Formats: structure tokens, C-alpha cells, sequence
RNA sequence: CUGGAGCGUCGGGCCCAUACCCGGCCGUCGCCGGCAGUCGAGAGUGGACGGGAGCGGCGGGGGCGGCGCGCGCGCGCGCCCGCCCCCGGAGCCCCGCGGACGCUACGCCGCGACGAGUAGGAGGGCCGCUGCGGUGAGCCUUGAAGCCUAGGGCGCGGGCCCG
RNA sequence: UACCCACCCGACCCGUCUUGAAACACGGACCAAGGAGUCUAACACGUGCGCGAGUCGGGGGCUCGCACGAAAGCCGCCGUG
RNA sequence: AGAGGGCGUGAAACCGUUAAGAGGUAAACGGGUGGGGUCCGCGCAGUCCGCCCGGAGGAUUCAACCCGGCGGCGGGUCCGGCCGUGUCGGCGGCCCGGCGGAUCUUUCCCGCGCGGGGGACCGUCCCCCGACCGGCGACCGGCCGCCGCCGGGCGCAUUUCCA
């Protein structure tokens, strides 16, 4: 009995210690398409652009799928259409900001508030320093920090989503799941750009700080978190 | 040296001070207990700026220094004897307050019971 | 039952007491005065007290029977103890436990007996 | 003025109840009156049907 | 800064019942006990109606809990009701029955246990089948009450008949403007 | 009592659950009900449909002693007389049918609602329905009038 | 105030709100919340009990992996056979044999989240006044109510408590 | 924390009617004491408790000089409604 | 008599003077400090206490153990009895068990078809004993196991007290 349950309930102990291995060392050698992927993607862009320049001959890259919205005015003196998109991109507090998918559909719902946000396509380091240092998940319907993994997996872990890198493909590659990745993702709420934005009040294009600034919302975001 | 707590910890107090009526001031008519005021017009009800605080809920205080003395005993209202051995377990915690109205041969009577059996008491050398 | 007589006396009890932000219970034997399920005396049907022997040294433990009670005379026996702070406690000790005789008042019971102990002594210099 | 479901209610107090109202804290003293009554008309008639005829 | 409305945040249900009387409190205390634990949900509806108010649990009728009971596959199992069953005197045939109720009606009572049925209480239920297993919820109509035909529409409004509140009814109260089409048009 | 009202809360509370913009004034429609044709007409109309008018006929002086007559379905009959005096019958073997003075119940009509029992009966009542008469005949057993 | 402290177009740098971030603390709502005495952290069962046998195993995917493996099954001891034994004792991070100090079961505890307000509602008021039924071996000529106090305090505060 | 005093920043007098009051609108010298949503009938919904195709309440009766009592108890009344 | 003939108490406005501090933007107010006072805690070291332990001093009887007694607790054999739940048997209370029923007999009795009474029936509630089962806080008796108190034994490397 007592030797018989011993080792019974030893050998779980160490069925674990597999297993919380394992899934430790996928996670790892995952991490490792993670760079692979995350460098054959820059250089083939390259690659091609140099390819094309030796012919008298020319690049379009890819239009951006991904572009992270900040809101960044408040909330009173506000229009309709308006605060229901800006409700439907999350974006209720002032000056907080989501993961936005690139789409005929959604390209058209930030036209409409447009005058109030500031988008770009924004680059790796600004996915990593915002899911790393800004984010927190939606469990049970709760503003809670990703910490340990094991919370990303309790939520995503039936999308072959189990650590806080699978989280950061779905969400440059967009992938099948950008969706659910970027709904237990809780919108992440940045502190006051430090050194101060241009203009609140107008198109980035005329000097201020709306609407698209392709590719230049990475100096905003690395002033806001 | 008496009676220490059990633990002692730092007390803190949003704000220290009391919360008078507008007007209290000027008019004598007018006691500095709060009234909150239901003017139309009235400047600190619209809360304006440097005029009184209005006491509101979220500017009071932390659960555990609740209610609790400088010294940590948090008080008991002790009445007569019997009441006193209510606090013989939890003497460590809180502790005696004799109540005004007791005559001075029994405040006496009291405050001896008292230390005999190790509860503060605040007012133990009040009447004599 | 315990249970439901709790829920009468719950409020509405002689014995019960509150001011000033506590409440209590200064019925017989309950240890530590607490309005509760645990610690009550009445309620209940084991139950164990302790308060100080009558001559001024000791301790006495008062047990609740349960042969019969509705009986509240001979319901409910006690016992002095006079020995010398450690026998005495392991007494208490002893008694409720390894008797298995509500083993939740347990350390209280101590607690009461081991301060009963200390208010009779050379008081204060 | 009535709102928003009700009946109609004609109570009739346009006259004046409050002048000619008959509260009844006799009716306690008026029960024990009466008992006096019952119980003497049967000791005065003494042997006959107390009930009456 | 954030622009919710709060106009409805705070939902509206019971979480403890009304009522101060000790043994509901108590079998409601035994179901905090179950209802948190057990997996079956059951217990979280009968819960869910100890709670409840007297004009919210409306009583069964015996009758109807035979017409609940005579259905094929319930044979066997547990009539349970949070609130009281009562006779039908229009009735007769009385099948052997185990009941759980609050209350029932002490004619109810004779007529069960007569045909050696058996009776429980929301304690001994909870011991005969904590899980809430080989068991049947019913309630009484809740569109019972005589205040039930007095809601809905108006009565006035077109072809939409629902009781108006009348202080008594008869030739001359309410039969007029609007309803005889003779006298002024009809609804 | 007083003490559980609302106007305990409504002190320092200047208009008092009345509004100061329109007071609480003394009548503002009228008094009582007051204005059903204009006015108020809303309600009455919407409400309380088919009050302001005449219908019918004049029946005056009226007495209800008069047309007294209350009603039992056959539901229930099988409930009136003590119910050991059907367990008895239904068996028996001679065709019994007991009696059944509607009458002694306190009843001057009988009404065909519900089942009735399979069990031959006498019903003596007084104004019978059709219905109540098809029942007790199509199980069993017979109508008999009294006056 | 004047190659300006004027006016165009522009830089850097800095200053500041009750705005955003992080933290602190006090409200409320929700969590089908946990907690009325129990194992267990992307939990991915557990247990009889038999017959047979043992170093077997379950000799499956650059998957990068998820469900099966390298802290043990069997073993150290008693000596190929037995065992693999009892918590009134394993010595305990799991303990299911009994359970907080904690469990006023309308008590307490963790999460998150949120708390501009006239009229009005609603709730909560060991907020306040006077009356009675209970109850407090309440208090009191060793001094009550009121009254008075630049006498210590407590509540967010109604007030409350103390000199 | 409170008394006086000192400084720095803030700062219009409340109440009210009012689209808008510090109002070059009105009430208001100051203080004590008194002072304004009450009772009843009738509805209605909401809720609490009893019993449940019933259930009641009187008004009557039977049981008190009441100390408590002008109470409580009980009645094929109990259903004449 | 700081109860003096409009006298218990004896507030505020208000005024009476004593002390302190201030004082050209009327006072008065909010936030923040600073100085000073009246008081209030202290300290003529506040070094705060509580375990356990080691060491060195000093002092009583024990604790560990049994044995006599007393009192609990728990266990069961339900052993024996008493108790009550569900079932069965007794048709045994049934008339020595009642009450309810418009059940039935005026085969009965009394009084005038009716009333009262008696007799038959069903539903209900009691005895006998026998059997099963919840064997239930409802005990009570023995046997047990454990605890506590009292009294005996144990004189001191023990077990207490004190510094
Ligand atoms: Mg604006
Ligand atoms: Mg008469
Ligand atoms: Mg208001
Ligand atoms: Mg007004
Ligand atoms: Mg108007
Ligand atoms: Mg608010
Ligand atoms: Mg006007
Ligand atoms: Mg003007
Ligand atoms: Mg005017
Ligand atoms: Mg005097
Ligand atoms: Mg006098
Ligand atoms: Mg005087
Ligand atoms: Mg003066
Ligand atoms: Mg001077």
C-alpha cells in the first residue's frame, strides 16, 4: 500500500518532469523558426529589391497586413460613427492602442476616424517591446498580466498557440488565428509620448500626428511605452 | 513601558484634519458637523477650486489601521468588571476604555482587575 | 440541533454585546469571548471551558457531558487543576485531545488557561 | 390627476366623514355590558330558559 | 478617460433570499455547500430558487405534477419543486409518487402518502441525490396569477384584450365610448 | 411605520422628490376624475375604454336573491359528497350510483366541465346544463330536477 | 520690447492639468469566485482484482512537438523465496484518517475591473432625536442630564468616542 | 487633529426662481428656542409571512373586579358573506 | 449662597475686564508649511516585551512509573436490556382505542316519518408478540481502549519556583 502508492504518485511527479520539459524544449527549438523565419522574411525582401535594381527594374513590397492603431484623443466632444468604430477597435480610453488587421473593411473603418488615431505598420521590436512590456491578456474576461505562459497556452493552447513568442508570429504574419490571438490580446494601455507629439489635431501629412504614419509609428511607439 | 501590541504598524491618515460646514466661519448659527450643501449656485458642491472638501468615500481609510489608536489598542468601551474579562484573549489587539460615568471607587476596582490580568487601559489614572 | 439554534440567538442574546465596533459574547464557557459557531457554549453539543479555579490558584476545565442534556444541572461537569503551568496545559491538552472531544478549541483552550495562569502571580513591581 | 393604470375610484369624502366619525373603543367595554346583561337577566328569572322563549 | 456606459453594469438578480426565516436560510446555507462544489447544475437552479419570492415560485398543483410524471421515461424518478404542491380536488387516480418540496398542503400530504408514495424535504433530498441524479424540476405556471392578465398592451389599444381594472364589473361598467361601435368606435 | 419611509431620507433634500422646476402644487389637473372627456382623455380613452357613455337596459329596483344561482362543474361532484361514498361503488356490484343533492352542497345549477369518473351517479340539481345532462348520461346514470 | 520681447516659415530644449503609465491607498460590480475542512497548477483519471509473465515496456513524427518518458516498476531489506507491513504516527507543500488562527456561513479572501452630478430613485447608514416590550447580577450621592472646556483620539461623516 | 500667529498658492455670498446669478434680481442684522409631506379610505404593483380551491373577520358569542386587560384564549361560529 | 427672596441648571447672540499674538490693501475662506503657546505623552535610559535554549547561582516536591479511588471520553460485542424509523406477523386493542365520514341497519333501544341513543362499515389512531432494517445523541448495563482529578506510593543526573 503505502510503498505501492509511493512510487505511484513519484512516478506523476516525474511524468511531469517530462513533461513540463518537453513542452519546454518545443517552445525553445519553436523560438528557433521564430528567428529563422523572422530573418529569411527580412532578407528575402532584399533579396528580391536587389534582384529587381539589376534589371532596369522595380519593387512593390507587400502592403502591410498589420498596423497597430493608437488612439490618441480623449473622449467627449466626439461624433458617432466615429465613437462606435473607435469602440470597436477597443480604443475607448484615450490614447491606448490594438493590433489591427489590414483589410479593405478595416483600411476603410480608420478613414472614418482617421482625425483622432495615429497608425503605421509597425516593426518587430515594437510587437516584442508592447506584447512583452504591454501585455496583458483577457481571462475570464480580466486585465491579466502574461507572466508565466502557462496563461497564453490556458487560452490559445487549442491554436498550437502556447507560449508568449507563438503568440508574436499570429501576430506579424497575421496567420489563421490573428483574430483570437488578438482577442484574449487586451488593449494596451501606453504612457504620454515622452518628448510630446507635434499636433493632436491634424494629418501627420500637414505636420501634425493623425491618421497613417506609414512605418514612423515605431519612433511614437518607442516614446509611449 | 505597558502593555505593547501585537503588532505595530504604520498608521497613515489621508487627511488629518476635519471636515467643517461652508460657512461655519462667518455665521455662528451654523455648527462645523458637516451639512452637504444642495445650493444651485453653490461654488463647493460644483467642486471648485481652493474652496472646502467635500468628504467623500475613496479619502478615508486602510482596513487594518481602521479605527485604531496612536498606540495600536483599538478601544473597548469597558463599563463595568465583567465587561473587562471580555478582552482576556483579545487583550494583545485592542484595549479598555473606561467609561465616563463610573464612580470612583468601581474605577478603581476596574483598572486593578485590569493589569492584574495585562489589558491597557487609556484612562487608568483619570478620577483618583 | 447547534446550527439552528445559532441562527436565533445569532443577534437577540443576552450574553451577546456590541459597541464600538467589536461584538461578543460573555456567555459561560465559550474561550475568547467570540460571537461564532465554534466558539459558543450553548449552542452546541460539546463544549469546552476553561476559567479560574475559585480559591485563586488553579485552573478548571469544564467539560460539557452529552450523556444527556436538556438536563442542565448535571448536564456539564468540571475539574480543577493545580500544577505548575506545563501539566497544567498539557492537561488541558491531553484532555481535549487524545479525546477527541471538539479538537477546534484545542490551542484556545490553552490560550485561555495559559492566560488565566498569568493573571494570578506577583502582580507588578 | 390619475397616471398610467388604476381604476376610476369614486371615494366619498366631499361631504364630511371627519365631523360624524363613530370610533369604537367601546366595543370592548360594550361586549362586557352586555355580558352584565346576559348574566343578570338569568339570576333574576332564575329557573327559565335564559335564551328566551 | 474611458467611455463605457455604467448604465447597467450592475446586474439585477437575488443572492441571498429575502426571508428571515431561519430554516430557508439553513437549506439555503446546505446549497451555497453543494451548488459551488458539485458539477451538476441542478443544485445551482434549486439554489437559484430558494432565493426566489413567494409570487416567483408559484405553487404546483398535484394534478399537474401527474401530467409532469406520467411522461415516458420519468417513471422512477424524484418530483422536485421549490415552492409547495397542493391538492386537485378534481383528481382521483393518484399514482404512487416521490415528491420534494418546501411545503406541501397537508390535504396533499394525506392524498401522496395514501397511495404509499413517499414525501422528502430540501435536506433529505440533498442526501438521497446530492448530484440532483434520477430527479424532475417543475414549477407552477408563473403566467398564473390573476395580475398576469391585467400586463401586456392596454386595453383601449387595437385588438389587443387585456383586462382593465374595474371596481366592479357588470351592464354599466365599461361597455361605451369604445366598445359597442354604436357608441362613439370600438378596440 | 415612520421610520422606514423615504421622507426620513429626503431631509436637507430641499424640494423633496418633487422637483424645483414645476413645485409640488396644490391640483394641477383637477381633482379626482376630473376632465375624462378633455383633457385627461388620454388616459380614459387608452385605459379605461368604453366608460363615458350609456348602454343596455333599466332593470331598477334589482334584487340578486332573486336570480340566485351558482354554478358547479362536474370536476367536481366527486368531491361534494364524502369521498368513501365513491370508493364505495366502483365495485358494489348492483349498480349503486349514489346520490348527489347539488342542492344540500349549495348549488342552484350544475355545469358540464371536466372529465367525469367512469361510476353511474344521480345528480339531483336544479337548472342543468346540455352538456353536464351528456356526461352524466354517456357514462352512466341520470338527471333528476328538483324544485 | 526695436539687428527686437514686432511679423512669416522652421529647429532643438524645456514648462505644466483632476488627461495617460507605474505604483500607493479608500469606494462599487463581477467573477455561474474561493474559501463550511481537501491536492493540485497549458492536468491529460484513479482504483480494484484476477490469470500470465519481466527488464517489459507502447521499439508511433527535423516533429521540431503537443500522449507518454528518463528519479526507479523491482526493490532495499528479510534471503532463488517473502515482503513491498500500522500516520495515534509520513513527520509533514499534500496528506482524501481530522481539520484556519479564519468559519458573526448575511463571516472573511483574491482576482480583475471600474466609482463628473443638478431633479429623481434606489441602497446603505454600532448616523442622530424622543416613547415602549425585551435584555444588558448596565451605570448613579464614591455624583446623572445638561452644561462648559487653545484636555487624547476615531470615522470618509451623521457623529462618535475619551481629558 | 484643534488656538494664536506667520507665510506661499487658491478664492465673489449663501438660498432661490432661473437658457444664464457675485448680480446694478429677490429673502437673509445676530442669537436662541418653535417650524413644513402628516393620518384615514380606496385602489394598484412590489415584497414578507400563514393556510391553500380556500382563506379569512367581523360583527357577534362563550371565558373579568383587568393590575398586566380595555389584552389573550376559544366558537356545528367558521360561514349567514 | 459660583442655591440669596423673579433664588435649581444656567447656553448663544451679546456684552464685562485679565493674558498672548497680531494688525497700511475690510474682514472672513481653501491648499501648503513655519514660530509660539496652552495643555497632553514622557524619560531623571523608553531601551519595549513574550518563547525556547545554554551557562552560573539559589529554592520547594515532582513529574516518568506503578497501586487504591473517583470522574470523563471514545469503541465496539447492539452482548444484555430500554428506545424509536421503515417492513412483516398477530386482527391481537378493534366492545376492555378514540374520532371523522351525507358509509349502513328504523333486524336494535329511548323519545317524539324525524330527533336522541345504541348496534354494523371505511378511513384513521393502540396492545401482543414474532422477523428484517435505519441501530438512529435515546439510553442503560457490562467488557474494553484512552484521558483527567483525587489519594497512595517513588527523595532527586529527576520535575518544578526564583533571580
Ligand atoms: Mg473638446
Ligand atoms: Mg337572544
Ligand atoms: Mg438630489
Ligand atoms: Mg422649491
Ligand atoms: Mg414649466
Ligand atoms: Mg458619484
Ligand atoms: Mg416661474
Ligand atoms: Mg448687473
Ligand atoms: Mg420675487
Ligand atoms: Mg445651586
Ligand atoms: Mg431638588
Ligand atoms: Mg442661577
Ligand atoms: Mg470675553
Ligand atoms: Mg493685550
Amino acid at each position: 500500500n503505502f510503498a505501492e502508492l509511493k512510487i505511484k504518485r513519484l512516478r506523476k511527479k516525474f511524468a511531469q518532469k517530462m513533461l513540463r520539459k518537453a513542452r519546454r524544449k518545443l517552445i525553445y527549438e519553436k523560438a528557433k523558426h521564430y528567428h529563422k523565419e523572422y530573418r529569411q522574411m527580412y532578407r528575402t525582401e532584399i533579396r528580391m529589391a536587389r534582384m529587381a535594381r539589376k534589371a532596369g527594374n522595380f519593387y512593390v513590397p507587400a502592403e502591410p497586413k498589420l498596423a497597430f492603431v493608437i488612439r490618441i484623443r480623449g473622449i467627449n466632444g466626439v461624433s458617432p460613427k466615429v465613437r462606435k468604430v473607435l469602440q470597436l477597435l477597443r480604443l475607448r480610453q484615450i490614447f491606448n492602442g490594438t493590433f489591427v488587421k489590414l483589410n479593405k473593411a478595416s483600411i476603410n473603418m480608420l478613414r472614418i476616424v482617421e482625425p483622432y488615431i495615429a497608425w503605421g505598420y509597425p516593426n518587430l521590436k515594437s510587437v516584442n517591446e508592447l506584447i512583452y512590456k504591454r501585455g496583458y491578456g483577457k481571462i475570464n474576461k480580466k486585465r491579466i498580466a502574461l507572466t508565466d505562459n502557462a496563461l497564453i497556452a490556458r487560452s490559445l493552447g487549442k491554436y498550437g498557440i502556447i507560449c508568449m513568442e507563438d503568440l508574436i508570429h499570429e501576430i506579424y504574419t497575421v496567420g489563421k488565428r490573428f483574430k483570437e490571438a488578438n482577442n484574449f490580446l487586451w488593449p494596451f494601455k501606453l504612457s504620454s509620448p515622452r518628448g510630446g507629439m507635434k499636433k493632436k489635431t491634424t494629418h501627420f501629412v500637414e505636420g501634425g500626428d493623425a491618421g497613417n504614419r506609414e512605418d514612423q509609428i515605431n519612433r511614437l511607439i518607442r516614446r509611449m511605452n | 513601558a505597558a502593555l505593547r501590541p501585537l503588532v505595530k504598524p504604520k498608521i497613515v491618515k489621508k487627511r488629518t484634519k476635519k471636515f467643517i460646514r461652508h460657512q461655519s466661519d462667518r455665521y455662528v448659527k451654523i455648527k462645523r458637523n458637516w451639512r452637504k450643501p444642495r445650493g444651485i449656485d453653490n461654488r463647493v458642491r460644483r467642486r471648485f477650486k481652493g474652496q472646502i472638501l467635500m468628504p467623500n468615500i475613496g479619502y478615508g481609510s486602510n482596513k487594518k489601521t481602521k479605527h485604531m489608536l496612536p498606540s495600536g489598542f483599538r478601544k473597548f468601551l469597558v463599563h463595568n468588571v465583567k465587561e473587562l474579562e471580555v478582552l482576556l484573549m483579545c487583550n494583545k489587539s485592542y484595549c479598555a476604555e473606561i467609561a465616563h460615568n463610573v464612580s470612583s471607587k468601581n474605577r478603581k476596582a476596574i483598572v486593578e482587575r485590569a493589569a492584574q490580568l495585562a489589558i491597557r487601559v487609556t484612562n487608568p489614572n483619570a478620577r483618583l | 440541533s447547534a446550527h439552528l439554534q445559532w441562527m436565533v440567538v445569532r443577534n437577540c442574546s443576552s450574553f451577546l454585546i456590541k459597541r464600538n465596533k467589536q461584538t461578543y459574547s460573555t456567555e459561560p464557557n465559550n474561550l475568547k469571548a467570540r460571537n461564532s459557531f465554534r466558539y459558543n457554549g450553548l449552542i452546541h453539543h460539546k463544549t469546552v471551558g476553561v476559567e479560574p479555579a475559585a480559591d485563586g490558584k488553579g485552573v478548571v476545565v469544564v467539560i460539557k457531558r452529552r450523556s444527556g442534556q436538556r438536563k442542565p444541572a448535571t448536564s456539564y461537569v468540571r475539574t480543577t487543576i493545580n500544577k505548575n503551568a506545563r501539566a497544567t496545559l498539557s492537561s488541558i491538552r491531553h484532555m481535549i485531545r487524545k479525546n477527541k472531544y471538539r479538537p477546534d478549541l484545542r490551542m484556545a483552550a490553552i490560550r485561555r488557561a495559559s492566560a488565566i495562569l498569568r493573571s494570578q502571580k506577583p502582580v507588578m513591581v | 390627476a390619475p397616471s398610467r393604470n388604476g381604476m376610476i375610484l369614486k371615494p366619498h369624502f366631499h361631504k364630511d366623514w371627519q365631523r360624524r366619525v363613530a370610533t369604537w373603543f367601546n366595543q370592548p367595554a360594550r361586549k362586557i355590558r352586555r355580558r352584565k346583561a346576559r348574566q343578570a337577566k338569568a339570576r333574576r328569572i332564575a329557573p327559565r330558559p335564559a335564551s328566551g322563549p | 478617460g474611458v467611455d463605457i456606459r455604467h448604465n447597467k453594469d450592475r446586474k439585477v438578480r437575488r443572492k441571498e433570499p429575502k426571508s428571515q426565516d431561519i430554516y430557508l436560510r439553513l437549506l439555503v446555507k446546505l446549497y451555497r455547500f453543494l451548488a459551488r462544489r458539485t458539477n451538476s447544475t441542478f443544485n445551482q437552479v434549486v439554489l437559484k430558487r430558494l432565493f426566489m419570492s413567494r409570487t416567483n415560485r408559484p405553487p404546483l398543483s398535484l394534478s399537474r405534477m401527474i401530467r409532469k410524471m406520467k411522461l415516458p421515461g420519468r417513471e422512477g424518478k424524484t418530483a422536485v419543486v421549490v415552492g409547495t404542491i397542493t391538492d386537485d380536488v378534481r383528481v382521483q387516480e393518484v399514482p404512487k409518487l416521490k415528491v420534494c418540496a418546501l411545503r406541501v398542503s397537508s390535504r396533499a400530504r394525506s392524498r401522496i402518502l395514501k397511495a404509499g408514495g413517499k414525501i422528502l424535504t430540501f435536506d433529505q433530498l440533498a442526501l438521497d441525490s446530492p448530484k440532483g441524479c434520477g430527479t424532475v424540476l417543475l414549477s407552477g405556471p408563473r403566467k398564473g396569477r390573476e395580475v398576469y392578465r391585467h400586463f401586456g398592451k392596454a386595453p383601449g389599444t387595437p385588438h389587443s384584450h387585456t383586462k382593465p381594472y374595474v371596481r366592479s364589473k357588470g351592464r354599466k361598467f365599461e361597455r361605451a365610448r369604445g366598445r359597442r361601435a354604436s357608441r362613439g368606435y370600438k378596440n | 411605520p415612520s421610520r422606514l419611509r423615504k421622507t426620513r431620507k429626503l431631509r436637507g433634500h430641499v424640494s423633496h422628490g418633487h422637483g424645483r422646476i414645476g413645485k409640488h402644487r396644490k391640483h394641477p389637473g383637477g381633482r379626482g376624475n376630473a376632465g375624462g372627456m378633455h383633457h385627461h382623455r388620454i388616459n380614459f380613452d387608452k385605459y379605461h375604454p368604453g366608460y363615458f357613455g350609456k348602454v343596455g337596459m333599466r332593470h331598477y329596483h334589482l334584487k340578486r336573491n332573486q336570480s340566485f344561482c351558482p354554478t358547479v362543474n362536474l370536476d367536481k361532484l366527486w368531491t361534494l359528497v364524502s369521498e368513501q361514498t365513491r370508493i364505495n361503488a366502483a365495485k358494489n356490484k348492483t349498480g349503486a350510483a349514489p346520490i348527489i343533492d347539488v342542492v344540500r352542497s349549495g348549488y342552484y345549477k350544475v355545469l358540464g366541465k371536466g372529465k367525469l369518473p367512469k361510476q353511474p351517479v344521480i345528480v339531483k340539481a336544479k337548472f342543468f346544463s346540455r352538456r353536464a345532462e351528456e356526461k352524466i348520461k354517456g357514462v352512466g346514470g341520470a338527471c333528476v330536477l328538483v324544485a
